[PDB]
């Protein structure tokens, strides 16, 4: 599966460039990526995040700057939500990409 | 007693408490206990906290005047 | 209260099938927890470890393996039907300890009867750091 | 209950439950939480440690020599140091099957071996060894030298030979010895015996200890060096048409400045690293005797700590009370100890592969390129082990009623400054890389790669016009005769720099791109996103807005519940955890770049790079992909090459990052409950409910767990990038 | 000096079976002793 | 209409009009001068 | 098992006790407060550290503090 | 000629990407008639290709080994080689778009606080002051730095919440 399915198939997708199928290509790269960022909320958790937003908070008060609505870290199943949802969009949209890329070049 | 033990209700007051959430902040007197109780000042904040209450109870010596 | 009640296993335990998430053999190995209440009808209620079973008109009886859920029930009861039970530890060698009731008005009065324990007379924070208390046993907030 | 397996932990002791296992595993060294514990014993132990830990480095070192001699083909790579791979060690494997062990058999052998890629073949021929005796003495003596060394910290241990607690605090004598006798006098033999043998050596001069105190390493017979005619010693040189292994054009020459490399086996002079060595030498011992010792003469740490305060309230208090927060706190030292190392150890992966110290190592590709990502892992891994230990610091042993408004109290007051600041630029930085990346692959995948962004990195262009490339032309230092540089220097080093500088066959100072330009900013960008975590969880130690009693919960605890809106991954040990996966993802990034950029270089394909490192679908199909080919080709229904076993582990490590994906995601109460419906389970069961646990099994701990799934994490990465490096650097060259 | 040719034949079992056996073994002993 | 003109006042809203006028701008921009790259007056 | 601390700054509001699902706070008789009521801890050997109390806490920062350790048969939950 | 490089104009990697580019949009445009739209679609994408391949050359852009063309960045360089505009003119521009924003933002954040509820203002935003603030940003540097003269852009130390030690 790793060598004549997803090796042997999936050039298509990285040789779209320059053609009609370069969309597909770059929405595979887009998915790789959202699959990615998926993975910092997935981990983690909400004490790093809200003093991260704490120091933040301190930066936009000695520019005078500071929102009248508090910014607060996202809670742990928003978190959750999140990456369990940027996760699932980036797997689905890296199969659909690499799926139809492979499927109308040499289909 | 004589006048009172607190600052006056109602006037803005600058928290010295440094592991409150309030520290450095404004906040408005809303009652102060004269039983001699350790903490009679009762501070209201126009912004909660991360438990989402806006009210504290402070000792006479953590007010002080809004800078 | 002014007397501790004494447990009675004889009391009729409330109309209930099988149980799954019961006692496991830490029951027969390390202590359990029983919770006794007084029922004036008979109605139906939701024990936490499974579904719900129907207790008796008078005194009922339920054994469980965890404190948590002997706890669950009895705010379960105060809250639903304001039953007011009480639960108490059985050892393995038979010791009975009485266990919510401490002085048999519930912790959320106060009776001015209980000593306060465990209770730091500084304010947070202005505990000592712990390089203060190293290589001697003794937490910052222990003091 | 109360075992008496932590006996460290009496607590951990009476803990009827299998985490009582793994927390007494994690805590096993933490002796500052040992029950019952003074300073005198945690020194103790330490001691026994150290010479454990030195004990297990000299067994595993003598190893690698017995296992390059027995099993291996040291005598006929030195005869062909070109050709012939050198073997790591033997495979007896009998689950192995005869067409992998007919695959197996390369380099000459008789039976199943491995190619060594750590390099101690090209480092053993350059030190002067020749024959496998050489190597079996060697690695007996190194076996020795561990079992004395095991005893040495066993005697140690013992009572009447503990050391006391102001041995271990004498600072200052400390210094002077370690920079005078571990530096200065250890370079010197070292560099005698690179005069005595290595030289000879490679001038086809055979040197041992039998016929030790015969041969004169010098003609001039060290009459010079009394009469400070230095200079003799630089006399006659190597010549460029000379042999590594013979005596064919060959000279009379120990210390010189022959700056560049040798033309025969592309390395470095074995007269310069000496003179360099013994520079070294005479600067340390120069610097290692100006400490205060017992002796009227010297420089006291603490005089000079408190002495150095700028005036007019610049640093407030200054640098008072350093040294009784450096001696006191271990961690401290061992945070700026493990930063140094880091450094250095980061510094020496730099300048491997640009300049190769070892015979014939340049054109070992796959040595090359293990070697640089062993050392890179390593770089990045005590960076963290710093900075975490430096948290442990704040933590644990961090007074400041003691250091009042010093430095330390200074960088602790403004903390969300700089927290803000890194941040600020981590995002500039990732923002701008990530935009032009991404406008680099969407311009390319229109079909018009001509609207790209290539901003020409002109800097360090510019500062290797100033050191000698005249590739990129300009008319700065080093390029043009009429500079000082230029006339300085001009019949010193600069004729062998400057021609070893404008070949572009070597990875001295490479051809710099828009492509490189990029991936330099993204390693900028992981330096400093790593640094911003690290710093965070340092500076936010031991209090914060969201838990100002951090330091009464220790340096590793899990949470403090659901209350405040969530207070999961708060401690200083998590910021450390998530710091992990930043630096794993930085020494990717710089991997990734140091392979690609060198097996384009390898390939004679570095149009390649230049023109397919700008967008990431380059990154994705001209390396990922591209050089993967002969990696996933190990094992097939067709038959089995010699990659194999890389195929094998690169599978392996995609399945232990996997399981690392699973011990991160999902937490403890779904396992609990689980693990509570099998203890059900194994209970109500007939046949296997006479058997019982000893101890109750509990699922893993949220700290454990975060532990768990970064070891897995880790393990997994290392694997398979270890994997692909070496199937495609080894797989198409040699 | 050089090791006979029954040497990868006898240690590689050794400590790939019987001494990862013995330490598992001693090891468990030490996890469960009691008092 | 102050109702719907405070519903329109509100931070989404203002969000949308500000997303489709400013890719409106670029937009048209880059349509009327076809990709340019370096600013040549 | 867990050490459960209670400082000075609680009001007496009964919500830790409240939300304690193993009984382990009680209100005894106090001076320092209005409502005359301190919060304690004489069943701390039956925590188990799930800081309910420290949520139902209204004072800023926390008047009764949670500190992990020493994990026990009834400080881990077991019902085995 | 700097870095080693050479015009876009002068090299010749430049011309064959070129034509490389306009041989496989007439290979591309010879299989449709010449009355039909995509027809007209793909002549105007060839006379676009062809407008921007001119304007890349004769602009000071500079393409190195492989006909793509190069950014200097570095000022001075740029300005004695009649690079300024490709990144220096550009970043400020950027810069002052930038201070745009954020002194817009800074004027809604305190114009928006004295009053009651300022969250409500913050999350209904008032579109007439909003505008009006878009419309008075023209200056902001000068406003910019009028206010760090007068000290009122930056806050004291001991009106600015802080996290403990
Ligand atoms: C000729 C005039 C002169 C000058 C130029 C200096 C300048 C300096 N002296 Mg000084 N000195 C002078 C006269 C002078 N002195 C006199 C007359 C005396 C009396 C004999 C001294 C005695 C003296 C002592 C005893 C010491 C100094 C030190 C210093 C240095 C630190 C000063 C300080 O407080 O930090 C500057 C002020 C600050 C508030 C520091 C801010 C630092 C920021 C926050 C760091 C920002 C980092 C940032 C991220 C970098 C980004 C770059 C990116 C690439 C990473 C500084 C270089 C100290 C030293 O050796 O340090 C090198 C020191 O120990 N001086
Ligand atoms: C490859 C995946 C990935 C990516 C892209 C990020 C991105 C980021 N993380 Mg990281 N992180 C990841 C995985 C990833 N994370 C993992 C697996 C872990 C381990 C759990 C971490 C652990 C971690 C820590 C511990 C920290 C970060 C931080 C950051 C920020 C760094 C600042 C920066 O570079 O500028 C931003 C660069 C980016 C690429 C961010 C993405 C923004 C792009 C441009 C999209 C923006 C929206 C776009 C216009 C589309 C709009 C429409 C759309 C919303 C529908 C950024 C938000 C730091 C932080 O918060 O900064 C202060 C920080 O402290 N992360
Ligand atoms: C000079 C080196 C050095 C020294 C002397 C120490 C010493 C110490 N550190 Mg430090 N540390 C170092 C380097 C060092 N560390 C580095 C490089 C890192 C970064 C990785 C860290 C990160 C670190 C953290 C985050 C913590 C410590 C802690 C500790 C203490 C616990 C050690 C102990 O007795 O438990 C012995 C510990 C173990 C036996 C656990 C090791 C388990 C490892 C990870 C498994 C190996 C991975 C893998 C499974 C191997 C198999 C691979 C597979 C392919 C087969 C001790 C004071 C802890 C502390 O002070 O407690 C509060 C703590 O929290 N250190
Ligand atoms: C000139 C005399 C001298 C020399 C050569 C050494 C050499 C050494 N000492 Mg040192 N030491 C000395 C005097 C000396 N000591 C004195 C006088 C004291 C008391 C004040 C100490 C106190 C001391 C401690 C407390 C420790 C050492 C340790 C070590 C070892 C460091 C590991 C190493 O080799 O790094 C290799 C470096 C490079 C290859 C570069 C090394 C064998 C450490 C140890 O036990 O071994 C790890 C250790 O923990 N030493
Ligand atoms: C089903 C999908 C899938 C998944 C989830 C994985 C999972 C993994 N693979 Mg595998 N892989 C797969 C299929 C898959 N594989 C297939 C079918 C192939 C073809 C044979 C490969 C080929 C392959 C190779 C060749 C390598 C992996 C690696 C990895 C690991 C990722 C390392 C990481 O997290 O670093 C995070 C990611 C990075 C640090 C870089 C991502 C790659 C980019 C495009 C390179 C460009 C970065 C550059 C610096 C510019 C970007 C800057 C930024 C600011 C924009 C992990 C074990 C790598 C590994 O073992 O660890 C290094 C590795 O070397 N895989
Ligand atoms: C590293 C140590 C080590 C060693 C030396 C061996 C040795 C062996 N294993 Mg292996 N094995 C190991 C670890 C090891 N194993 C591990 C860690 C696993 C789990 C991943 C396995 C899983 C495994 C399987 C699944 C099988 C083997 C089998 C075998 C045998 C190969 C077939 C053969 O010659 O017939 C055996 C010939 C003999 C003379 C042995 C009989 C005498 C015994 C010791 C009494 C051989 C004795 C095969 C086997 O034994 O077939 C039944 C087999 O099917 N092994
Ligand atoms: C952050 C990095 C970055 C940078 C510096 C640029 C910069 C540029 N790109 Mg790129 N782009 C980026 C990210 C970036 N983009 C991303 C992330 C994507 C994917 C969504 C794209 C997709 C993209 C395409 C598809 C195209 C560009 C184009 C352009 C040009 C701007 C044209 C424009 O807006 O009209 C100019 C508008 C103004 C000057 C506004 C003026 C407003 C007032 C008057 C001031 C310029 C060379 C176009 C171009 O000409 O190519 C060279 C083009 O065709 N880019
Ligand atoms: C810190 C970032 C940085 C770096 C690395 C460079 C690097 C360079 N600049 Mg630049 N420069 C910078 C910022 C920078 N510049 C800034 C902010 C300005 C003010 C706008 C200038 C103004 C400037 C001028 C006016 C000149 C350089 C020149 C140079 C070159 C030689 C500099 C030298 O001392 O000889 C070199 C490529 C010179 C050059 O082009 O080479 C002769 C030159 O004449 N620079
Ligand atoms: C207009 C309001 C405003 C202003 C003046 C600032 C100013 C600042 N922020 Mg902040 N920021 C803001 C909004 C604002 N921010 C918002 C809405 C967010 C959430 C996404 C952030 C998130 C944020 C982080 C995470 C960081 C900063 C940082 C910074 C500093 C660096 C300057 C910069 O460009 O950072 C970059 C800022 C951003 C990328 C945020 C841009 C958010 C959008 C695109 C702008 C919103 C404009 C707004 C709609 C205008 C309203 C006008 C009104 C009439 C409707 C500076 C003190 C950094 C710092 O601490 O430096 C010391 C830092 O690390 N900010
Ligand atoms: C990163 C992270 C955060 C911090 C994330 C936050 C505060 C959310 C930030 C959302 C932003 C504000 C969305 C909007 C982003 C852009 C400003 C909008 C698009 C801008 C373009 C159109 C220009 C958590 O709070 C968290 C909580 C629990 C588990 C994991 C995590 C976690 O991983
Ligand atoms: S680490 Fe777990 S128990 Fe702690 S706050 Fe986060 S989700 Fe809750
Ligand atoms: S919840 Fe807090 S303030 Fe209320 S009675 Fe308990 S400790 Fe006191």
């Amino acid at each position: 599966w790793l060598r004549d399915f997803l090796w042997a198939q999936s050039s298509q997708v990285i040789q779209s460039y320059g053609s009609a199928l370069s969309a597909y290509g770059l929405m595979f790269l887009g998915a790789h990526f959202v699959w990615a960022f998926s993975l910092m909320f997935l981990f983690s958790g909400r004490g790093y995040w809200q003093e991260l937003i704490e120091s933040i908070v301190w930066a936009h008060n000695k520019l005078r700057v500071a929102p009248s609505i508090q910014p607060r870290a996202l809670s742990i199943t928003q978190g959750r939500a999140v990456g369990v949802a940027h996760y699932l969009l980036g797997g689905i949209a890296t199969t659909w990409s690499f799926f139809l890329a492979r499927i109308i070049a040499v289909g | 007693k004589k006048k009172e033990v607190g600052p006056k209700r109602g006037s803005l007051v600058k928290v010295l408490r440094p592991e409150s959430y309030w520290y450095n902040q404004v906040g408005k007197v809303v009652s102060v206990d004269q039983s001699g109780i350790r903490y009679p000042v009762v501070v209201r904040f126009e912004n909660q906290n991360y438990a989402g209450v806006s009210t504290n109870n402070y000792a006479l010596d953590e007010v002080t005047d809004p800078p | 209260p002014w007397k501790q009640p004494e447990l009675d296993p004889d009391t009729p335990s409330p109309i209930f099938g099988g149980s799954t998430g019961g006692l496991l053999r830490k029951a027969q190995v390390e202590e359990f927890y029983v919770t006794t209440w007084e029922s004036p009808k008979e109605q139906i209620f939701e024990m936490p470890t499974g579904g719900a079973a129907i207790m008796r008109k008078g005194p009922n009886l339920l054994k469980f393996a965890r404190k948590e859920q002997c706890l669950a029930l009895t705010t379960q009861l105060r809250t639903k039907f304001k039953m007011t039970p009480c639960f108490y530890r059985v050892y393995a060698d038979g010791k009975v300890e009485y266990l919510h009731p401490k002085d048999g008005v519930y912790p959320e009065k106060v009776n001015a009867g209980r000593v306060g324990v465990n209770q730091n007379m500084r304010s947070i924070g202005e505990n000592v750091d712990p390089i203060k208390v190293k290589f001697t046993g003794s937490q910052p907030f222990t003091i | 209950a109360t075992k008496l397996f932590p006996k460290f932990s009496q607590g951990l002791a009476q803990d009827p439950s299998t985490r009582r296992i793994w927390y007494g595993l994690a805590t096993a060294h933490d002796f500052e939480s040992h029950d019952g514990m003074t300073e005198e014993n945690l020194y103790q132990k330490i001691f026994a440690s150290h010479f454990g830990q030195l004990a297990i480095i000299f067994l595993w070192t003598s190893g690698n020599l017995f296992h390059v001699a027995w099993q291996g083909n040291f005598e006929q790579w030195v005869t062909d140091p070109i050709h012939v791979r050198p073997i790591a060690h033997a495979i007896w494997d009998p689950h192995f099957g005869q067409p992998a062990v007919e695959a197996f058999t390369r380099g000459g052998a008789s039976g199943p071996v491995n190619i060594a890629t750590s390099g101690v073949y090209q480092w053993w021929y350059t030190i002067g060894l020749r024959s496998n005796q050489e190597l079996y003495v060697s690695s007996v003596f190194l076996a020795l030298v561990s079992a004395v060394f095991l005893f040495a910290g066993w005697l140690h241990l013992q009572p009447n030979f503990q050391p006391s607690l102001s041995w271990f605090k004498d600072a200052e004598s400390r210094l002077n010895h370690h920079l005078s006798g571990l530096f200065g006098v250890s370079s010197l033999a070292w560099t005698g015996h690179l005069v005595h043998v290595a030289i000879p050596e490679s001038r086809g001069q055979h040197v041992g200890w039998d016929n030790f105190l015969s041969v004169l390493p010098h003609p001039q017979g060290l009459t010079p060096f009394w009469s400070g005619n230095w200079a003799a010693y630089a006399q006659n040189p190597d010549t460029a048409s000379h042999a590594f292994g013979t005596a064919d054009g060959s000279g009379t020459a120990i210390l010189t400045f022959l700056g560049g490399f040798h033309p025969q086996t592309q390395s470095l002079w074995l007269s310069d690293m000496a003179h360099h060595h013994l520079a070294i030498a005479v600067l340390f011992i120069v610097a290692g005797h100006m400490y205060r010792t017992n002796f009227g003469i010297g420089h006291r740490l603490e005089a000079i700590l408190e002495a150095h305060t700028p005036p007019a309230g610049g640093l407030g208090a200054g640098h008072k009370g350093l040294f009784h927060t450096v001696n006191n706190s271990l961690h401290f030292q061992l945070g700026l100890a493990l930063a140094s190392v880091g450094t250095i150890t980061s510094l020496v992966a730099q300048h491997m592969y640009s300049l190769p110290p070892y015979a014939y190592l340049a054109v070992d590709f796959t040595t090359q390129a293990s070697l640089y990502t062993h050392h890179q892992y390593i770089a990045g891994f005590i960076m963290c082990g710093a900075f975490a230990h430096g948290a442990i610091f704040f933590i644990r042993d961090y007074d400041p009623e003691q250091n009042k408004g010093n430095v330390l109290a200074r960088v602790l007051d403004h903390k969300e400054a700089i927290i803000s600041h890194l941040s600020w630029v981590s995002l500039f930085l990732g923002f701008h890389t990530l935009g032009l990346y991404v406008h680099n692959d969407v311009v390319q995948a229109f079909g018009t790669p001509e609207k790209q962004i290539l901003i020409e990195p002109v800097f360090a262009q510019w500062i290797q016009a100033a050191q000698g490339k005249s590739l990129y032309g300009f008319d700065l230092l080093l390029a043009s005769s009429s500079s000082s540089a230029y006339s300085a220097g001009q019949s010193l080093w600069l004729p062998g720099w400057l021609e070893a500088i404008n070949n572009n066959q070597n990875s001295l100072f490479l051809t710099i791109g828009p492509g490189d330009f990029l991936v330099h900013h993204a390693i900028a960008l992981g330096l400093h996103t790593t640094t911003l975590i690290l710093v965070k969880g340092a500076l936010d130690a031991r209090g914060s807005k969201l838990m100002p009693d951090k330091k009464d919960f220790g340096y590793s605890f899990p949470c403090d519940g659901p209350g405040r809106g969530g207070t999961c991954d708060i401690s200083a040990y998590d910021a450390f955890y998530l710091a992990v996966f930043w630096m794993l993802n930085t020494i990717g990034w710089v991997t990734f770049y140091w392979h690609w950029k060198h097996l384009t270089l390898w390939q004679g394909n570095v149009s390649q790079f230049d023109e397919s490192s700008t967008y990431l679908m380059g990154w994705l199909r001209d390396y990922l992909w591209l050089n993967s080919s002969q990696l996933i080709n190990g094992y097939n229904p067709f038959g089995m090459n010699s990659l194999s076993v890389w195929a094998w582990t690169f599978l392996f490590g995609h399945l232990v990052y996997a399981t690392g994906f699973m011990f991160l995601i999902s937490w403890r109460g779904y396992w609990q409950e689980l693990i509570e419906t099998l203890v059900w389970a194994h209970e109500k069961t007939p046949l296997a409910n006479l058997v019982y646990w000893k101890d109750k099994p509990v699922a893993l701990s949220i700290v454990q767990a975060r532990l768990v799934g970064l070891a897995h994490f880790s393990v997994g990465y290392i694997f398979t990038y270890a994997a692909f490096l070496i199937a495609s650097t080894s797989g198409r060259f040699g | 000096f050089v090791p006979p040719a029954w040497a990868p034949s006898l240690f590689v079992p050794l400590t790939g079976l019987v001494l990862p056996a013995i330490g598992m073994a001693w090891a468990f002993t030490y996890i469960q002793k009691e008092k | 209409m102050k109702d719907f003109t405070t519903y329109l006042s509100t931070a989404p809203v203002v969000g949308l009009g500000w997303a489709i006028f400013t890719s409106g701008l670029l937009i048209e921009i880059n349509r009327f001068f076809p990709d340019p790259l370096v600013f040549s007056f | 098992a867990h050490v459960v601390k209670i400082y000075d700054t609680c009001i007496g509001c009964t919500q830790c006790v409240r939300a304690c699902p193993l009984d382990v706070l009680e209100m005894v008789p106090w001076d320092g407060c209005k409502a005359a009521q301190m919060a304690s801890s004489p069943r701390t050997e039956d925590c188990v550290g799930c800081k309910r109390c420290e949520t139902a806490c209204p004072t800023d920062f926390l008047s009764v503090r949670v500190y992990l350790g020493n994990e026990s048969t009834r400080s881990l939950g077991l019902a085995y | 000629d700097v870095a080693g490089l050479t015009p876009c104009s002068e090299s010749k990697a430049y011309n064959k990407l070129e034509r490389k580019e306009l041989k496989t949009l007439e290979k591309r445009l010879k299989k449709y008639e010449p009355g039909s739209a995509p027809y007209l679609a793909l002549q105007a994408t060839k006379e676009r290709t062809q407008n921007r391949f001119k304007n890349y050359a004769k602009a000071g852009l500079l393409c190195g080994n492989d006909g793509l063309p190069h950014l200097i960045s570095d000022p001075g360089l740029a300005l004695r080689f009649n690079h300024a505009g490709e990144v220096f003119i550009p970043t400020f521009g950027f810069l002052y778009v930038a201070g745009y924003i954020g002194h817009v933002g800074r004027q809604y954040i305190i114009k928006s606080k004295e009053d009651a509820k300022p969250t409500d203002k913050e999350i209904i935003l008032d579109v007439p002051l909003a505008l009006q603030l878009a419309f008075q940003g023209w200056a902001w540097p000068l406003a910019a730095i009028q206010e760090l003269r007068n000290g009122s852009l930056l806050e004291k130390d001991e009106n600015i919440t802080v996290s403990p030690r």
